[PDB]
């Protein structure tokens, strides 16, 4: 019972929106028909008709099946999800995956591991563009508590904005100035922050030290439109 | 113990006193402390006995005779004994306590009750007689040091840093310097004013030292009065000269690797007869005769299971 | 009523009941007993009622139904498992006349 | 006023704009509310400068002059600014209140206020009568009579705004207030009596149900058994036991007293011969009959306590089984704007709560369908907890008022209260809650983490750990705290939750939430949070306290472990937040708050005020020593320095921000935590 | 008609989201039970949301 799983595994040669969707509801279906639990095999029948059935039984028929596999097909399994969230993004098509491995964080079975760090840089990437932010946010901070870094502080504010969350965005900010001290803080977190007076008074020690650089002019002019200085900003 | 020349007690959360050997490092006898901890031993100048001053009971074991229990267990004061000091004639006992009170005990007579007593507002830190014999300066969980004098009550309180416990303090034999330190982890010295006769005691502050990072625990001058050891929750004593405040020595007991959160606080610490060595107690459950000059561990005591909050040193002649 | 006054309670009542039809007899209850106080139990009431009779009332309805193989349930001394105990057993600490 | 301050020449010249403000624009609502508030202040200048003087002849007199020329433009003043709010006038209504009480006695302030009463509208008052009743009986007679008067009126439109604290005060101990009270009532029957006789049937039955005859017993015996055994007070030992054989004196009224008073009450009364027999002979073994009969039902009934898991109406209150479409309406549901929610009918079985005190878990029908689940607490006073109610409803309001709080959603998880005598009330039960303690339990029953961990690391580490120094405490409390992961809260929250969006915005809720009550806590004084004291909405996130009974720093004060932390922010609570940390929306969240209850100082002062100077809760503060006056203007002069920033030195004011980190800094503390009861759990 | 749906958005004026805030179970299924009792339970959720008038008319 894992010889027509294991061509809805690794077939992979999809160059299209309805090919990878074709991958999805072979391989939905071929976990109704393999699940060992009766339940779930009882709705394959009914699933190769009605589809939107077979993805509400999908996370479900998936650890059932998961559970069941022996280590090197786990392997075999992931390496295809892996390659469907790299390769080729569908809005369907991903977020079916990101809530197969949302649900399997919530499972005692224990998350996806994709990718050697459970794909939790993956994974944050894919949601991203999905603008699914709550899952990105979620990822983004696991990736933090493993060990911050600048770039991901950056990130972590840039989720909080899109998320409409300024205040939890402004706390990221007060962890660098502890933590990190003011090297590490760019110009242009003050600006994406809406810090405007900050972002200046940043940009004018940067050019400073620096010269002529077409980002850092461009990146003050900014901060002036924004504060309606069209005095400076025209001179 | 007793005859030996130099003695050497250690004692923390564990229920026993060990007597040791400087020398050679091996426990010649322990002694059982029941119900408490220890907060602070005390080798009497006279040799007889020892103090340990706990919770609800400065008791006092022999040092003369081998394997008894305790001589003269006082009791009849609620919330830990934090200090003992100890009159050089023998017969005076100070006390400081959390109940915000420091008192003093006749040694020579039977009164279970303290004979004076010098309440303040916020619990007692550290006792510390000055050399002359005539004044007591007393630490605080406010911040204020005091100087209760023992023949004309006239305390002299004194508020180095607002709102931080000063955990100790103490004045080298010489009454040149006194050293105070704070739960900052700061070392604020004072210079004294040559008062024994007329008790002008003007103290005036010379130097804050930003000693530690983190609480600061202990701090005491050798008998030489050349060198200030200040021991902290960093798991360092540091070893300041008198002379400039720079720090000459830093004994330090850290792990030498990142991935150790709190092998143990670093507590007393013992100058040794002639200032060439210091005994230190931490909460690793190990004692540590260093060598001041080079910051080298001559030797270790390893006994005790649960933690080491008290030493006792003593090289009288 | 809650479990442990409940079923001293049924007990009470339940002797009541047959104090009814006879007032006059050694009651004797047994409480989610164990094998060796069934025992000790119907031992000691056939020794007292030397030849005649004794009532022996089982009531069945928190453990498991009788087996094929002649047994009954009770429990373990700390109410962790369903304990069998043989009819065969039963019927030979209890005596000849009873009920 | 803020260049110059309060003083000689400050008064007739601000007065003498405000004035000018009124004449200018009669209709404007903070015109005529700066005018009274200013005359009232006026009051309290010149009352404190009395007292500041002539206590530490003449002088009294005139003072009678001196502030009667700033009271009576107070009064009208404050009734003028209640007429023109008409739906935010809480703050002017207990200023009035204030007022009259005091005052009121004077000729001219009578005057002022009688012509105030008549003016205003009855639905006004509806917001203070608490405060109303709790003066129900002022020895003063021309105070009192127009209290009446007041409530007698509110009888006669909105009688069910009245019958449940009446009914209360109508059953008093003291003798004015329930002849005050039953008076009331003689007026309301005329209008309603079915309505009277349903609330004075009901309150009665609930109370029977909240304390059966064996739980009275229980805690008397072991109360009477702790004066005569331990301390050896033998006649105030009578006074404990003497009540509960006279109790039992009226017989069985239900079939719970019947089959109490059947197996124990034979050998009770009993007891009572041999304790009678020693009040005319004064014998030893005499009385030590007596305690082998009290023991031997006092075990019989410690037996059975564990087993009352529920009561069937049908056993303990067969009167309340009965009652079918009451007119008398639902407790705490009544508002004189929407249509009654009545009574339908009271259901049967009443699940009780196994905790120490034992409530009940009681559940009313409503006559619009919806079931209503009260908790029937027993021999626990929840008049403060009215009255904190009331605070909690007044911040609401400002935080909705602002639109910097209301675009974050902002505010207070209150329920009802409801008092029933001085021992007994209903609570209203928050659906959809658990305490964060038992959160954490079965969190690590599942995780199979050992629920006493951090406690059981310490007593490894230093096993004296009660009787250690502060230092010594610190060192094993932070070696705790290093040793153990303390992200249990953090990592269940996730768990609990379904999406992840879902989760992200309970996470927000959890921590605006969290900050306000961190900030309204910290002010009205509120200590006691230990774990089972707040509890967690599983659905919305949001945080809800619950235990208002340690309030203006009482726990700060108490002998044997005092509280050194201004609310409850330990790292557990923490790490749920956004891992970021505090400096995100709670640090934030904490400044806007403590910026509109900085704003408006008056209308939170004008609540606490009132619910500290009542006599009635005063006795909780004298409790702590171990004349009254004295120690309330120090309760509420610290409101005010928590209020103006001037809480951390008298002589420095500081910034919302500079106060917010200093607050946060002192319930951070290692050094704060370590001294806190075991109990409270410090490392959660 | 893309173009006048945007043209009458402008004439109505950008609203701002907090005047228009007020102007307007399968992981949870999971969340709770061990597997062997979740698989029924989430076949006959998935059954029933089915079981309900329009798919029905074939299935
Ligand atoms: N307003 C409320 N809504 C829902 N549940 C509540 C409410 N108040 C308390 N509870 C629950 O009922 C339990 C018992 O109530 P409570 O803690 O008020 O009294 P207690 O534990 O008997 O007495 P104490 O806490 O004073 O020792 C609490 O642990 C809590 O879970
Ligand atoms: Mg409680
Ligand atoms: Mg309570």
């Amino acid at each position: 019972s894992t010889i027509n799983l294991q061509k809805a595994w690794g077939a992979a040669r999809r160059v299209s929106k309805d090919d990878w969707l074709e991958w999805l509801r072979r391989l939905s279906l071929e976990l109704l028909k393999d699940s060992s639990s009766p339940s779930l095999r009882s709705c394959w029948a009914l699933a190769q008709a009605y589809n939107p059935m077979a993805r509400d039984l999908f996370n479900a028929a998936f650890v059932s099946c998961w559970s069941e596999l022996n280590e090197d097909q786990q392997d075999e399994l992931i390496r295809s999800i892996e390659l469907a969230l790299t390769s080729q993004d569908i809005a369907e098509v991903t977020q079916t995956l990101l809530n197969l491995a949302e649900f399997m964080e919530h499972s005692d079975k224990g998350p996806l591991p994709l990718r050697d760090d459970n794909g939790i840089v993956l994974l944050g990437e894919r949601a991203a563009k999905c603008r699914a932010y709550a899952k990105a946010l979620h990822y983004k901070e696991l990736e933090f508590q493993k060990g911050p870094t600048p770039a991901i502080l950056e990130s972590l504010i840039s989720i909080n904005n899109k998320l409409q969350q300024p205040e939890a965005a402004a706390g990221v900010l007060e962890y660098a100035m502890k933590h990190f001290g003011e090297l590490e803080i760019q110009a242009t977190w003050y600006e994406k922050l809406h810090e405007w007076e900050d972002a200046l008074v940043a940009y004018d020690k940067k050019m400073d030290t620096n010269k002529d650089d077409p980002e850092l002019m461009l990146g003050r002019m900014r901060c002036l439109e924004a504060l309606g200085e069209w005095g400076q900003l025209h001179q | 113990v007793g005859s030996d020349p130099v003695i050497l007690a250690t004692a923390g959360y564990d229920h026993t006193v060990r007597f040791w050997q400087a020398h050679s490092g091996i426990c010649t006898r322990t002694v059982q402390h029941q119900d408490s901890q220890v907060n602070a031993l005390e080798v009497t100048p006279d040799r007889s006995m020892i103090a340990a001053a706990g919770y609800q009971h400065i008791r006092m074991y022999d040092l003369n005779s081998n394997n008894p229990n305790p001589i003269i267990s006082y009791d009849g004061v609620n919330k830990n004994i934090a200090s003992v000091g100890f009159h050089e004639d023998g017969r005076w006992m100070y006390t400081g306590g959390e109940d915000c009170t420091a008192r003093i005990w006749d040694l020579r007579s039977r009164n279970l009750q303290c004979q004076r007593i010098f309440q303040v507002n916020a619990p007692i830190n550290c006792v510390c007689l000055h050399p002359n014999q005539a004044e007591l300066i007393v630490g605080d969980q406010s911040g204020a040091i005091h100087i209760w004098d023992l023949k004309t009550d006239h305390n002299e309180q004194l508020i180095p840093e607002p709102e931080v416990s000063i955990t100790s303090a103490h004045i080298d034999p010489d009454a040149s310097y006194m050293a105070a330190v704070n739960s900052t982890g700061n070392c604020y010295v004072w210079n004294l004013t040559g008062g024994i006769g007329d008790e002008v005691t003007q103290l005036i502050p010379k130097t804050k030292i930003p000693a530690h990072t983190r609480y600061a625990l202990q701090c005491r001058f050798s008998p030489d009065s050349t060198l200030l050891a200040t021991c902290s929750a960093d798991q360092t004593c540091k070893i300041w000269r008198t002379s400039n405040f720079s720090l000459m020595t830093e004994l330090s007991i850290k792990s030498g690797n990142p991935g150790e959160s709190s092998r143990g606080w670093m507590w007393g610490c013992a100058f040794s007869g002639d200032s060439q060595y210091i005994v230190t107690a931490s909460s690793d459950n190990l004692a540590r005769l260093w060598c001041v000059e080079t910051g080298e561990i001559k030797r270790e005591y390893g006994g005790h299971q649960k933690a080491v909050v008290c030493l006792a040193f003593n090289d009288s002649v | 009523m809650g479990p442990q006054k409940a079923l001293e309670t049924i007990g009470a009542n339940l002797q009541k009941q047959y104090e009814n039809w006879q007032p006059r007899a050694r009651y004797k209850q047994s409480l989610d007993p164990t094998v060796d106080e069934v025992k000790k139990l119907c031992t000691s009431l056939r020794r007292n009622a030397k030849e005649e009779r004794v009532l022996f009332h089982y009531n069945g309805h928190g453990v498991p139904r009788p087996t094929v193989n002649g047994e009954v349930w009770v429990f373990n001394k700390n109410y962790t498992q369903y304990i069998p105990l043989s009819i065969y057993d039963l019927q030979t600490w209890m005596g000849s006349p009873s009920i | 006023l803020n260049l110059q301050g309060i003083n000689e020449s400050t008064i007739p010249k601000v007065l003498q704009y405000y004035s000018a403000a009124t004449e200018h624009d009669r209709s404007w609502y903070k015109a005529w509310h700066a005018w009274a508030v200013m005359n009232f202040e006026a009051v309290l200048h010149y009352k404190h400068q009395n007292q500041a003087r002539d206590e530490k002849k003449k002088v009294t007199e005139d003072l009678s002059k001196t502030l009667l020329m700033y009271t009576v433009p107070a009064v009208q003043g404050f009734f003028r600014s209640i007429s023109l709010s008409r739906g935010n006038n809480l703050q002017d209504t207990l200023r009035v209140l204030t007022l009259w009480f005091d005052y009121g006695h004077w000729p001219d302030v009578n005057e002022a206020l009688v012509e105030g009463v008549k003016a205003i509208q009855i639905d006004t008052w509806l917001q203070v009568i608490p405060q109303l009743i709790a003066r129900i009986d002022t020895p003063r007679p021309l105070v009192g009579r127009l209290i009446h008067q007041l409530l007698t009126d509110i009888g006669r439109y909105h009688p069910q705004a009245l019958i449940y604290p009446l009914t209360v005060a109508s059953k008093s101990t003291t003798t004015a207030r329930h002849n005050a009270a039953n008076k009331i009532l003689k007026n309301m029957c005329e209008h309603s009596n079915t309505l009277v006789q349903q609330a004075m049937m009901v309150s009665e039955e609930l109370i029977r149900v909240a304390i059966l005859w064996h739980e009275m017993w229980h805690e008397g015996l072991e109360e009477a058994s702790r004066l005569y055994f331990g301390e050896r007070n033998v006649k105030g030992m009578f006074e404990v036991l003497e009540p509960l054989h006279a109790m039992m004196e009226r017989g069985p009224q239900t079939l719970k007293e019947t089959s109490f008073n059947q197996a124990y009450g034979r050998d009770l009364m009993e007891a009572q011969e041999w304790c009678r027999k020693y009040m005319k002979s004064g014998n030893v073994k005499d009385l030590t009959q007596a305690w082998d009969l009290y023991y031997h039902v006092f075990r019989r009934i410690s037996k059975q306590l564990p087993q009352l898991t529920s009561l069937e109406l049908q056993y303990v209150s067969p009167k309340l089984l009965m009652c079918r479409d009451l007119e008398l309406a639902v407790p705490g549901t009544y508002d004189p704007n929407q249509p009654i929610i009545r009574i339908q009918s009271i259901a049967p079985s009443l699940q009780v709560i196994t905790s120490k005190q034992r409530p009940r878990k009681l559940t009313l029908m409503g006559s619009n369908g919806h079931e209503f689940v009260f908790l029937l607490k027993g021999h626990e006073d929840l008049r403060q907890d009215e009255r904190v109610m009331q605070l909690f409803g007044l911040v609401n309001t400002l935080l909705a008022n602002d639109p910097t709080s209301l675009r974050k959603n902002l505010s207070i998880q209150r329920y009802a209260v409801i008092p029933l005598s001085t021992n007994s009330g209903l609570i209203g039960w928050v659906p959809h809650c658990d305490t964060l303690h038992a959160l954490i339990r079965d969190y690590r029953e599942k995780k199979k983490i050992l629920l006493n961990i951090e406690h059981r690391i310490m007593l490894r580490m230093a096993p004296d750990y009660d009787h250690l120094t502060l230092m010594q405490k610190v060192e094993v409390f932070e070696h705790a705290v290093n040793n153990t992961a303390g992200d249990d809260l953090a990592k269940l929250l996730w768990l609990k939750s379904p999406s992840s969006e879902v989760w992200f915005d309970r996470r927000t809720n959890y921590t605006r939430s969290l900050a306000v009550m961190s900030m309204v806590g910290y002010i009205l004084g509120l200590g006691d949070r230990h774990p089972s004291n707040l509890m967690l909405d599983r659905l919305s996130g949001k945080i809800l306290h619950i235990d208002f009974g340690d309030c203006f720093e009482v726990a700060m004060t108490r002998e044997k472990f005092p509280e050194k932390i201004p609310f409850r922010l330990t790292r557990m609570l923490t790490n749920a937040m956004e891992v970021t940390g505090l400096d995100g929306n709670y640090r934030i969240t904490c400044h806007t708050v403590m910026e509109v209850l900085r704003e408006h100082k008056d209308s939170v002062m004008a609540v606490l005020e009132a619910f500290v100077y009542d006599p009635l809760l005063n006795w909780r503060l004298m409790d702590t020593n171990t004349a009254l006056n004295k120690k309330a203007i120090q309760i509420i002069n610290r409101v005010r320095d928590k209020l103006t920033g001037r809480d951390f030195s008298h002589d420095d004011t500081l910034d919302v921000p500079t106060q917010v980190e200093l607050l946060i800094k002192q319930a951070t503390s290692h050094e704060n935590l370590c001294q806190c009861y075991i109990g409270w759990c410090p490392f959660w | 008609t893309r173009r006048e749906a945007i043209r009458v958005l402008g004439l109505l004026g950008a609203l701002d989201p907090y005047k228009h805030k007020v102007n307007i179970e399968m992981l949870v299924n999971m969340g709770n039970l061990p597997l062997d009792e979740f698989y029924p339970a989430v076949s006959m959720v998935a059954l029933m949301r089915i079981f309900r008038d329009q798919s029905l008319s074939h299935h």
